[PDB]
């Protein structure tokens, strides 16, 4: 009697889950999980995470121990061990698909998230970087005061498994190339995050003149420029011109303080111009 | 590509065209019927060949911003493709509203001028338009007409692309869910 | 339909089309313009008066009909068509197809398209537009223009079409436009060389 | 005899939170059913399918989007089959019902007998030539869920707003400060006018007023005087904001009364430039 | 019936800007009241 | 609509009437003496007369039928108009609680 | 029974239409 | 002053307010 209503039961399950799969197909998925294989009462075999934009979860029932319910195998990854969601990943006692499927992915990008936090401990000991779970995203500080925005936040899609980006005041274009670089390879986070060091430097001095009467801009076009110490300067600085008095300009230049990753340094030049010409330089104090 | 009209003609008297209108509003889409007033004016260009160039051009009197239309109809193919529709080639141009002077340098002149009122449905990709020609007489003014019959005309229309069968079938049945009132048919624009 | 002007910049006398193009458009970089994309302008001739049939990247849809000094036609792209269906009383009279090419610069609320004419393989001579968004009426931001054609043109600084010289309140039109793109294309027709 | 699938009750219920006539009736509320589910179809589409910033999770019934880094909005079809924000649930209804009516549209009728079909302007777009930005703003299918995101996001943003008002309304008494927010609203924009006066002397110091632009992610601010600042989201740009202009109404009180009684004034600066480096924003002096 | 829902719906919407109106000159008042409140 | 349906109604009517006629001239002949056969002969014009003015009813209006019949479901509807007008009755609804709220904190505060 | 079209006018119209019959 | 100026202020605005409900109910 156990052996019959068990084997029902159990192939009943199987056929629950193959109809919900072709419901996701076919409404809301498509394309993202496709079913590999399914034999009736047998075994169903989904695949996520596809080559064409790999890896799959698999159900089987056993040919043998009618005592044990119905058996998941993760036969791609055969997922490194984080004790809470690999226990979500391993059951199905919950007649949804969805959810075995989004516990398994779900563990997958917290995943591919440690590896790349550990990308950036490998380039920065005492990293200040967050994982958060609710969604499954990795909060990156890039200047080291700084408050909850000012901070690239990456997330994993986990219906495709890309990487995707955010920061506040970026233009998208550079968003976009960050992103395809990223989900190129993990390993070129790290050249630009020291742009945007100095892209994010900008902006707070684009935000603290806001108020005061002036003009800023990135780039000075005027002559001299190679004689001038003013072409002898870095390329990473920040003209603010006086408009109440123009001939006057505040120069910033930001520098990289060489053990600190995460702080900039300023200096601050007193140019005055004149086919403009540079006519004299100063450097304030520190302090 | 050259996309092609399908034509079915008819005509209906206008003592019982209340019903049609109303078999109409049950068969065509949910829509409120549309009401136009156009003004259609013929240009031909008699070339050195013994067919000179026929273009129409219509103005919609009742809608203010309406761009002008042009129209360039083909002669009908006499192959038996679509056995049950006038098919022909359609070349369909918004334009500008100094249309006519311009047409007037190309070495076009009108013809004749005539008004057209009446109704607009559609189902589908199908265009059913039930009106009355009106001719013009004192022919700068519009105002000035007569109407041509005491019958409505009735035009059920498919513009499409070239070839794509499985269109005249569906004509043919949507006619024959009007075959008591109206009778449309594919009528040879010879004699 | 923002007030537009159309000038052809000289060879330079030196160097080729492609190195004064490059010119122009490094001062345009100097001064702050960002690349927004690419356009082209196509004129062909056809005869039975003469007809004129142009298109503008930046009017996609549309077609124009130019009658020398008659009225200009605005339609939608199937008047090509037409003309394929014509094709006995208005022959195509070809070696008379001619385009620009080139990228377009906005630097706030101008536009600026410097192309390179050319007449089949061989390009013969630079097209430089200026259109400036926000005025309707030709003659009243001519200054405005001048300023700017001054700043980066310099000298051979075009002044005044004969579009802007019906002084009136006209508002300008994409005709006109076309009407200067008209006759740039005849004068580097006729200058040849 | 209501297909079964479509009996009992259901309802779209959207929240917000900080976190990790007896056939009438039945065929009423069977066609309610039908519309809850035709939108949470939708939805959940373009929450997968479509890519955007900061992506969703859709479980079984409930999408899950973090539009703000401390927010969680939770959208979730409760079906009965015997907090809340009401109008998110409303614009939903009739945002699908527009996107059916879009279909059904008398734009699409075409008054010239002869002209085939299409919408009005895109038959406008050849004779009254478009550019490429016209012809683009005609055809740009936005989806439901950037729609309810961006409503969500100004609700939070102008709650955000009127708190940090009201809470400096209540802690700081020295000048004071005014509130009028607008009429009239959008979906995504709404207005006020702050002033800031002193207690007793409402009609010399009527020299600082602002407006604020409260848009979805940015709060744009109008001076008096012709200085026009773009804030961002977090409340503590706004608080800071407000501080600088508090404390410059201190001064433009002294410098209007002193106009009143006589006293002659010798010198004024908006913003000094010697002695301590204040925090938040400069100082101001007369005497 | 199409005319008879609209009439309905046209008389809710002319209820509901008026009441609207009436709502904003009281919330004018209340909010000078306790915007200038000397607490 | 109320116009042909009262049409439909007043033939059930004169049917019962006809059966009614039937019987009421079959009653009149039983009779030992039937002393009014003029009224037998009003009673039998009569039945004839309903029998004759509901054919010509019912087949006056299956013609009718057949001039109006087009074997097609009707595509039209009244249902967005009914969507727009229960939204409006649920937002009049929304602002009627809202109200009672601010109301009750009105009363509250006053209270003390 | 009775006549809803006359084919007549069918023609007519058809022919005021295709060409210039009857108009000028 | 300011106490009896603030219930002056609310009794006005609630004898509104039963008013607006009045009126809302009867739709």
């Amino acid at each position: 009697m156990y052996n019959c209503l068990h084997s029902f039961c159990l192939s009943l399950q199987l056929e629950v889950l193959h109809s919900q799969t072709l419901m996701l197909i076919r409404e809301r998925w498509g394309d993202l999980v496709q079913v590999e294989r399914y034999h009736a009462g047998k075994c169903l075999s989904l695949s996520v995470w596809n080559q064409q934009v790999v890896h799959k979860v698999t159900i089987k029932i056993d040919e043998n121990d009618v005592s044990k319910p119905l058996q998941i195998f993760h036969d791609p990854p055969l997922p490194a061990s984080d004790s809470k969601l690999v226990e979500r990943a391993m059951k199905i006692d919950h007649l949804s698909i969805e959810k075995l499927l989004i516990d398994s992915v779900h563990a997958r990008a917290h995943q591919k998230l440690q590896e790349l936090k550990a990308i950036l401990r490998g380039f920065n000991a005492n990293e200040n970087s967050s994982i958060e779970t609710a969604l499954p995203a990795l909060v990156v500080p890039i200047l080291e005061p700084c408050g909850n925005s000012e901070c690239l936040h990456i997330f994993v899609d986990l219906h495709s498994g890309m990487f995707q980006l955010m920061l506040y005041g970026l233009d998208q274009a550079t968003l976009d190339d960050m992103e395809k670089s990223v989900n190129d390879d993990m390993k070129r986070i790290i050249p630009w995050i020291q742009q945007l060091k100095f892209w994010l430097g900008q902006q707070r001095c684009k935000q603290s003149i806001k108020h005061l009467p002036t003009i800023s801009s990135e780039t000075l076009q005027l002559s001299n420029y190679s004689t001038h110490p003013i072409g002898n300067l870095s390329k990473n600085k920040l003209f603010i011109k006086l408009t109440r008095l123009p001939q006057y300009y505040i120069v910033v230049e930001m520098l990289e303080v060489p053990n600190k990753p995460t702080q900039l340094s300023y200096k601050y030049y007193f140019m005055s111009v004149n086919p403009a010409m540079a006519l004299l330089l100063q450097q304030f104090k520190e302090n | 590509i050259n996309m092609m009209e399908y034509l079915l003609q008819g005509s209906v008297l206008d003592h019982s065209l209340e019903s049609l209108i109303h078999r109409l509003r049950g068969l065509c889409d949910n829509m409120e019927p549309e009401t136009f007033l156009d003004h259609e004016m013929v240009f031909l260009l008699k070339g050195q060949q013994a067919s000179p160039f026929v273009l129409r051009a219509r103005r919609s009197m009742d809608r203010a911003g309406a761009p002008w239309h042009l129209r360039y109809l083909g002669q009908p193919e006499m192959g038996d493709k679509n056995r049950h529709a006038l098919v022909r080639n359609c070349v369909d141009i918004a334009t500008s509203e100094n249309l006519t002077d311009f047409l007037m340098e190309m070495g076009f002149r009108m013809d004749h001028e005539f008004v057209a009122k009446g109704h607009l449905f559609r189902k589908g990709i199908m265009k059913i338009m039930v009106y009355k020609i009106f001719r013009i007489l004192v022919p700068g003014n519009t105002d000035s007409t007569e109407a041509l019959s005491l019958s409505y005309l009735v035009e059920l229309s498919v513009v499409a692309p070239a070839g794509q069968d499985m269109v005249s079938d569906d004509m043919k049945n949507f006619a024959e869910q009007l075959k008591p009132l109206v009778h449309l048919e594919k009528i040879d624009p010879k004699r | 339909m923002g007030v537009t002007c159309v000038s052809q910049m000289p060879v330079a006398e030196g160097k080729s089309v492609q190195q004064t193009v490059e010119l122009l458009t490094r001062k345009l970089e100097m001064l702050g313009a960002e690349k927004q994309g690419t356009f082209c302008v196509d004129c062909e001739t056809y005869h039975t008066k003469l007809m004129y049939v142009m298109h503008n990247s930046e009017y996609p849809l549309s077609c124009f009909a130019l009658f020398e000094n008659g009225p200009c036609l605005i339609a939608d792209t199937n008047f090509d068509v037409l003309m394929v269906k014509l094709k006995g009383f208005f022959q195509s009279a070809k070696a008379s197809k001619i385009e620009t090419r080139g990228t377009r610069y906005q630097y706030c609320d101008f536009l600026v398209k410097v192309g390179t004419v050319t007449m089949g393989p061989s390009a013969r001579g630079i097209s430089v537009e200026v259109e400036y968004g926000p005025c309707v009426v030709a003659s009243d931001c001519w200054s405005l223009l001048l300023e700017f054609l001054q700043s980066f043109l310099g000298s051979h600084t075009p002044g005044a079409p004969a579009v802007f010289g019906n002084r009136h309140d006209a508002v300008y039109g994409p005709a006109d436009t076309m009407v200067q793109y008209m006759e740039l294309f005849n004068k580097i027709r006729k200058q040849q060389q | 005899q209501i297909p079964s699938d479509l009996e009992g009750s259901a309802y779209i219920k959207v929240s917000i939170q900080k976190q990790a006539p007896h056939w009438q009736t039945k065929l009423e509320a069977a066609q309610n059913v039908l519309l809850c589910k035709e939108i949470f179809a939708q939805l959940s589409r373009e929450a997968v399918q479509i890519k955007s910033q900061v992506p969703h999770i859709v479980v079984k019934n409930q999408i899950i989007s973090q539009p703000f880094p401390s927010l969680q909005l939770s959208i979730s079809l409760c079906h009965s089959s015997n907090d809340h924000l009401y109008v998110l649930e409303h614009n939903l209804h009739l945002l699908i019902r527009e996107f059916h009516k879009q279909t059904l549209s008398s734009i699409m009728m075409p008054h010239p007998a002869s002209a085939p079909f299409g919408h009005k302007r895109m038959r406008l777009s050849g004779p009254q030539a478009f550019d490429k930005n016209e012809i683009n703003s005609l055809q740009s299918s936005e989806g439901l869920l950037e729609k309810i995101i961006k409503q969500a996001k100004h609700i939070f943003l102008r709650s955000r707003a009127a708190a940090t008002i009201d809470s400096l309304a209540s802690r700081i008494e020295d000048p004071q400060i005014q509130a009028h927010w607008s009429n009239i609203n959008d979906v995504y924009e709404s207005s006020v006018k702050v002033l800031i006066t002193s207690q007793g002397y409402e009609q010399i110091c009527k020299s600082i007023q602002l407006q604020l632009n409260i848009g979805v992610e940015q709060i744009r601010v109008v001076h008096r005087d012709g200085r026009v600042i773009t804030l961002s989201y977090q409340e503590q740009e706004l608080q800071d904001f407000l501080l600088s202009q508090m404390s410059q109404h201190q001064v433009h009180a002294v410098q209007q009364l002193a106009k009143v009684m006589g006293w002659q004034v010798l010198s004024f600066s908006n913003h000094v430039g010697l002695g301590p480096i204040e925090s938040i924003g400069n100082a101001s002096a007369i005497t | 019936r199409n005319q008879q829902l609209r009439t309905l719906q046209e008389e809710c919407d002319r209820k509901l800007i008026t009441l609207r109106d009436e709502i904003s000159i009281d919330l004018y008042e209340l909010e000078e009241e306790y915007y200038s409140s000397s607490s | 609509l109320a116009n042909e349906r009262l049409r439909a109604l007043e033939d059930i009517e004169r049917e019962i009437g006809a059966i009614l006629q039937n019987a009421g001239t079959v009653i009149l002949e039983l009779s030992k003496e039937k002393t009014n056969e003029r009224l037998l002969d009003r009673q039998a014009a009569a039945f004839t007369a309903s029998v004759q003015h509901v054919e010509a009813e019912l087949s006056a209006q299956i013609r009718y039928l057949t001039q109006v019949a087009t074997g097609q479901p009707h595509e039209g509807s009244s249902y967005s108009s009914r969507k727009d007008c229960q939204m409006a009755l649920k937002r009049v609804d929304y602002a009627r609680l809202k109200l009672s709220d601010v109301a009750r904190t009105c009363e509250q505060m006053l209270e003390n | 029974n009775k006549q809803t079209f006359n084919p007549t006018d069918t023609n007519a119209l058809v022919a005021a239409v295709a060409f210039g019959k009857g108009l000028s | 002053n300011e106490l009896q100026r603030k219930d002056a202020l609310v009794q006005k605005h609630l004898t509104k307010l039963r008013h607006w409900q009045q009126v809302l109910e009867d739709i």
